């Protein structure tokens, strides 16, 4: 307001991420004739997909003749039957399509014998719908497939004539009677504000696992563009399943790839017996990741533990030989010496669970439109997408399967470019937006700016870090919860009494960080709270309180002659979250997960069954 | 936006601007194969002055090779102090001349790693010594 | 207690008429993490919330936090703090780059460089491309081991004197390796035109082999080796 | 598709290893054959050296032409000061020789 000085852009797509969503989508946009932007707070390398370490799975049969119909089935079973089946046909038959294509870029994959793409094990993946033992898809890069897969996407990124708007953070939509314009965001470098309108906006602005004081995930993992998503008024979705990894070191928390497991590792307690194949009787410590870290954060409930503070467990991996290490894994091998001092061949790492991803994010349809719900039924939101950790085609559903977030990423990143392509053309008329709009989010920043509170913006973060991981771990129940939800409520109000000190335009990290805070917030507050009302144990969301995994069904038995539960009596429903910015309440809804696949003759339905490796 | 024009466009914004240069030689700790490489520049400079300058009198000053030579008997002292020119001349040739053999190695692609270097530069500094205690003894 | 010191570049942009000076800091490490980085987060956290800095993955692979440390260039999140307190820790920007602000360097420059060498696989025949995965053998692959890793952090190129004088043209250590990076990658075709882009006294030929790049690259890799590898190929190819 | 940047620097390695041949080459055969071999390396890298040196130091089109001639002009003093001493003086070999039994 004549202190901050205001940039009009006008492109045909925005799309806000760098990562691997991101600049396939960007990129992908471009290609397809769009005159795009790209808007990242981030150079596109330093995005969290670069830590990326186990693999991006396809069924290409490199390693034994495989079908992608059984990573169909693989894929929603571990999703714990909230997996939207829809989505799930179409990511795991593109899968082989989206991988070739990687290495048609020039991803250095790792090689075999035949010269075709080194695919392994990993946790969750099986051959002949379950009944035909371990399944090798998972495409790697060595160690470094994730650092690998952004390297390739920025480099192919340049070869088109995309705007990269790099070290831009990203405030608000800009949001007009329902429809989306575009973004308006803050120039770090000289502290201007930037309103970048467009026909369509694509965030794909990963995860939020800061919301947690123990995470694998980067100090940049802060949930932007779910926050942006939420002060827009629209739902988020499922935002309570986080997915707590294995692997992660016991030090910094820094994540080991499941790799690891997947080329012949173990994990031991303090005992030394091999406690993951009494848990897990067929897939083992190969089981998935919902129930592999539920065992490793139940023995050290009953001493088991393997420490001075006997808090964790260990990963042995010595047994392996010394040259299959050295070329399957040599990013974890320099971690593990770093971090911890360990030589991985001859001693064992110490791992613990830790908040890894975020399956919950914005609602989306497999093409990757964003969805509002109106009247219990589901809309789109016209001009606005949304692919990668910070959407929720819910492709994962209740729980993850290691090594499908890579892909995730490259085909929803494409399909948000395809959808596109296919509903309008480049040099479509740009909607006019409100010349003072945008204008909440600049008196936003320009309050965060100057506030002269009384609670630090780093005491805060903590306070709500620490809320987190002792409320809402691998293990909670309704009291713990409760007691959780009025203390980050608490929190929320003490927003307005936070400290800021750097009141300077250019590089102000005390304000990004502020404003991360509160996109934090919002994101911890529907987790939380999401989580405290719903009362089943499904996938990673696992209730002490309540065991039982609640269907519309007892599908432990047959469907022949029962009846059916009503909508708000069972569980198998994704949770739609809002928040009033202003009280920092939480009201929720549900909306019903989608059975039906894109082709029931070419991929059937998989209905629900027992969830055990 | 172009690699060319984003280079064009880097150079212009902070020429024109208050940014101050991050310090270089005042903070970047010293190493052995660095300081090797700038004597082996002063090793070169100095003996292409020597060259340069002696076919530059060879031209421009009277008299031959000869008569010079007789013109440094003049006020001259002992054997000691003639050891010292000898050695003067003898060090930053042999040096230059053992360090560039490390050079041309280096370019056929061998001896480059960290532990190498740091070897390969005390057997030169070595081989410089002797050489030149050998060479202004003759 | 433990107490250990911190001094530090500084410099604010918006601060009228303010030169660049060293800032002092004190730290317990016993409330610390081991590493560089932590101390840094911890006296934004605790003591002065301007010092900033680029920081993302903690793990040392993202490159953001680079800087010079102690008159090496490495990364802060992996270089573990020296325990001798008698020593006090001397924290840098990257040497003879333009200052944003604190330890903040403008790299948009050397991104450009990067953007130059073209970082893409090419092929001359792409009308096949997406359908089928091109073929590689074991062996093949392997000559990309030590320089497919690099992270782009700078730190070698901002180590190396050539690209202190001269950095304008000549493209350093980091973005030189890289053009290596797809020279002998088997499933490229555009070898030669590569090489080509090459052919001026300073794109590549800047380089003196000074080895400041090796002896500084936090991930263990050999700029200075592919550079020398290079110019053996520029020597010895035809056409 | 000219490549005179890498021939140039074949070049220079070329004449560093005929420089290196001939110091041992002139003490084993001190002859006027020699002799001139000798100036014409010596000059020739030292020239090319040199250029180097300003390539790397004098920035700007204007002054980096003005610097390359003045060099051009020194070493080709240079070539015609060490031929005209073998010429008509006792020649390169000879005169290190009587220098160093002193
Ligand atoms: C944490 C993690 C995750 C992970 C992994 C290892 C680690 C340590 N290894 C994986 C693997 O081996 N295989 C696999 O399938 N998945 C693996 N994961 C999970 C997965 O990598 C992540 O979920 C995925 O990388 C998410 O990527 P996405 O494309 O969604 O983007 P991102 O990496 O999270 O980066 C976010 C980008 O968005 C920009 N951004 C964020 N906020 C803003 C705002 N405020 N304004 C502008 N831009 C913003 C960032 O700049 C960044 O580019
Ligand atoms: C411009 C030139 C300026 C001259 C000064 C620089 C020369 C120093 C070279 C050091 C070599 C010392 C050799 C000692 C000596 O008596 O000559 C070798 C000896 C061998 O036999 P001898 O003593 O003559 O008797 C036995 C056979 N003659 O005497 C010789 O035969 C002379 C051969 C020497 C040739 C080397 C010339 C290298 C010029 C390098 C220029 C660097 C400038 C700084
Ligand atoms: C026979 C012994 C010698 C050998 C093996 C040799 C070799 C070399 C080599 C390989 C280089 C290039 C180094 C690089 O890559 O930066 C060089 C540089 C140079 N040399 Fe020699 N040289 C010898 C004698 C001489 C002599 C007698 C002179 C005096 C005219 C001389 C003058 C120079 C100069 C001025 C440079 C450039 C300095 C630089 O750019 O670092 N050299 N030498
Ligand atoms: O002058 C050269 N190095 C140089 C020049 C000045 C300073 C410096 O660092 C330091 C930094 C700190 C302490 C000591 C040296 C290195 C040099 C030497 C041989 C070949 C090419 C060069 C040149 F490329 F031109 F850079
Ligand atoms: S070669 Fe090393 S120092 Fe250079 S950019 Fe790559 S990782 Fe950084
Ligand atoms: S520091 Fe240097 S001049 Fe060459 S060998 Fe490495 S780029
Ligand atoms: S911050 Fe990722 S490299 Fe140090």
């Amino acid at each position: 307001s004549t202190q901050y000085p205001v940039v009009d852009h006008e492109f045909d797509a925005v799309v806000v991420g760098a990562g691997g969503a991101g600049l396939r989508a960007a990129f992908g946009l471009s290609e397809a004739g769009f005159n795009t932007a790209c808007v990242t707070k981030l150079f596109p390398t330093r995005s969290h997909t670069v830590a990326a370490q186990g693999g991006i799975n396809a069924a290409l049969g490199n390693m034994e003749e495989d079908n992608w119909r059984w990573h169909f089935y693989d894929t929603v079973k571990g999703s714990d039957w909230l997996g939207d089946q829809d989505a799930i046909h179409y990511m795991t038959e593109q899968a082989p399509a989206s991988v070739v294509e990687l290495e048609n870029y020039g991803m250095p994959f790792s090689r075999t014998e035949d010269g075709k793409i080194y695919q392994r094990a990993f946790g969750g993946q099986s051959l002949k719908f379950g009944k035909g033992g371990q399944a090798h898809r998972c495409c790697c890069v060595a160690d470094r497939t994730g650092h690998s897969l952004l390297h390739t996407l920025y480099g192919r990124s340049l070869r088109y004539d995309t705007s990269y708007f790099v070290e831009y953070f990203a405030l608000d939509l800009l949001m007009e009677n329902g429809e989306c314009r575009g973004v308006i965001a803050l120039c770090i470098e000289d502290g201007s504000i930037h309103r970048i309108r467009a026909r369509n906006t694509v965030v794909a602005t990963g995860g939020y696992g800061r919301t947690y004081f123990s995470c694998t995930s980067a100090h940049t993992s802060t949930g932007d563009g779910t926050a942006m998503v939420t002060r827009a008024g629209l739902p988020c979705q499922d935002l309570e399943f986080v997915q707590f990894h294995p692997t992660g070191i016991y030090g910094a928390g820094c994540l080991i790839t499941e790799g690891c497991r997947g080329e012949g590792g173990i994990l031991i307690n303090s005992q030394g017996e091999r406690f993951m194949e009494r848990y897990a009787p067929v897939a083992k410590d190969l089981a998935s990741r919902d129930v592999v870290s539920r065992s490793m954060t139940l023995e050290i409930r009953e001493g088991r533990g393997c420490g001075p503070e006997k808090d964790h467990v260990y990963l042995q991996l010595h047994h392996l030989p010394p040259e299959q290490l050295a070329v399957r894994l040599p990013g974890i091998s320099e971690t593990a010496m770093i971090f911890a001092g360990v030589d991985v061949t001859k001693e064992p790492i110490p791992v613990l669970p830790t908040v890894h991803y975020n399956m919950g994010g914005i609602p989306t349809n497999y093409k990757g439109q964003v969805l509002r719900h109106v009247n219990g039924q589901d809309q789109v939101v016209p001009g606005l997408y949304a692919c990668g950790e910070a959407a929720c085609a819910s492709v994962h559903g209740a729980n993850r399967l290691g090594a499908n977030s890579l892909l995730d990423l490259v085909v929803f990143g494409r399909a948000c470019a395809l959808s596109i392509a296919e509903s309008c053309r480049p040099g479509d008329k740009v909607p006019s937006i409100k010349p003072n709009a945008g204008e909440e989010s600049v008196m936003n920043l320009d309050k965060l700016r100057f506030a002269n509170g009384t609670i630090r913006t780093s005491e805060l973060r903590l306070s709500m870090q620490k809320s987190m991981q002792s409320h809402a771990a691998v293990f909670r129940v309704g009291s713990v919860l409760q007691e959780g939800c009025e203390k980050i409520l608490r929190l929320y109000g003490d927003l307005q009494h936070l400290k800021t000190f750097d009141r300077g335009m250019v590089w102000n990290t005390d304000l990004v960080e502020t404003l991360e805070l509160q996109n934090l917030m919002l994101c911890a507050l529907q987790t939380i709270y999401g989580a405290e009302a719903r009362k089943e144990s499904r996938g990673a969301h696992a209730r002490e309180d309540f065991k039982e995994r609640v269907d519309e069904y007892d599908y432990s038995k047959p469907i022949q002659g029962q009846q059916k539960k009503p909508f708000q009596e069972h569980w198998r429903k994704h949770t739609l979250s809002y928040v009033d910015v202003k009280t920092g309440k939480v009201s929720l809804e549900y909306r019903p997960v989608i059975d039906k696949t894109l082709n029931e003759a070419d991929c059937a339905t998989v209905p629900p069954a027992i969830r055990s490796y | 936006t172009t690699a060319k024009e984003e280079m064009e466009r880097f150079w212009n914004k902070n020429l024109g601007s208050n940014r101050p240069l991050s310090p270089h030689i005042t903070i970047y700790r010293w190493s052995l194969p660095m300081a090797m490489s700038i004597c082996h520049r002063g090793t070169g400079i100095a003996l292409s002055a020597g060259v340069s300058l002696f076919g530059l009198s060879a031209l421009l000053l009277p008299g031959n090779f000869e008569s010079h030579l007789e013109l440094v008997k003049s006020l001259c002292l002992g054997p000691t102090l003639i050891y010292t020119a000898k050695f003067g001349i003898v060090f930053p040739l042999m040096y230059h001349t053992w360090n560039g053999i490390r050079h041309l190695i280096w370019d056929l692609g061998k001896g480059l790693t960290i532990p190498q270097l740091t070897q390969s530069g005390v057997v030169v500094l070595i081989l410089t010594v002797l050489s030149s205690v050998g060479l202004a003894a003759m | 207690p433990r107490i250990k010191k911190f001094a530090i570049y500084r410099w604010d942009p918006d601060k009228t008429g303010d030169k660049p000076h060293m800032q002092t800091y004190e730290i317990d490490l016993n409330n610390c993490g081991p590493m560089v980085l932590d101390a840094l987060i911890k006296i934004k956290n605790e003591i002065d919330s301007t010092l900033t800095f680029r920081r993302s993955c903690r793990e040392g692979i993202c490159g953001s936090c680079a800087m010079n440390i102690n008159g090496g260039n490495t990364l802060a999140c992996t270089r573990r703090i020296d325990t001798n307190l008698d020593k006090v820790s001397k924290i840098y920007p990257l040497p003879h780059m333009y200052v944003i602000k604190d330890l903040v360097p403008d790299l948009s420059n050397f991104y450009a460089q990067y953007k130059s060498i073209e970082p893409y696989l090419k092929k001359k025949d792409e009308s096949q491309e997406g359908k089928q995965q091109y073929l590689q053998s074991i062996e093949e692959r392997e000559k990309l081991d030590g320089l497919y890793e690099c992270i782009l952090c700078a730190c070698c190129s901002t180590s190396c004197p050539s690209y202190w004088w001269n950095g304008d043209k000549y493209l350093g250590p980091a973005v030189l390796m890289q053009a290596y990076r797809w020279m002998i990658d088997s499933r490229d075709d555009f070898t030669e035109e590569r090489l080509a882009k090459l052919q001026d006294p300073f794109s590549l030929y800047r380089c003196h082999t000074i080895m400041n790049c090796t002896g500084t690259c936090p991930k263990g890799l050999n700029p200075g080796k592919a550079i020398a590898e290079i110019k053996k190929m520029m020597a010895t190819y035809k056409e | 598709s000219s490549k005179a940047a890498s021939l140039h620097w074949t070049g220079e390695r070329v004449v560093s290893v005929l420089l290196l041949g001939l110091l041992p080459a002139a003490y084993l055969n001190p002859c006027s054959a020699m002799d001139y071999s000798l100036a014409a390396a010596l000059t020739l890298h030292g020239h090319w050296g040199i250029g180097q040196v300003v390539t790397d130091y004098v920035r700007g089109d204007a002054l980096q032409k003005a610097a390359k001639a003045g060099l051009l002009a020194l070493s080709a003093f240079t070539f015609a000061g060490l031929c005209y001493f073998n010429y008509h003086d006792v020649g390169i070999c000879k005169a290190v020789a009587m220098l160093w039994k002193l």
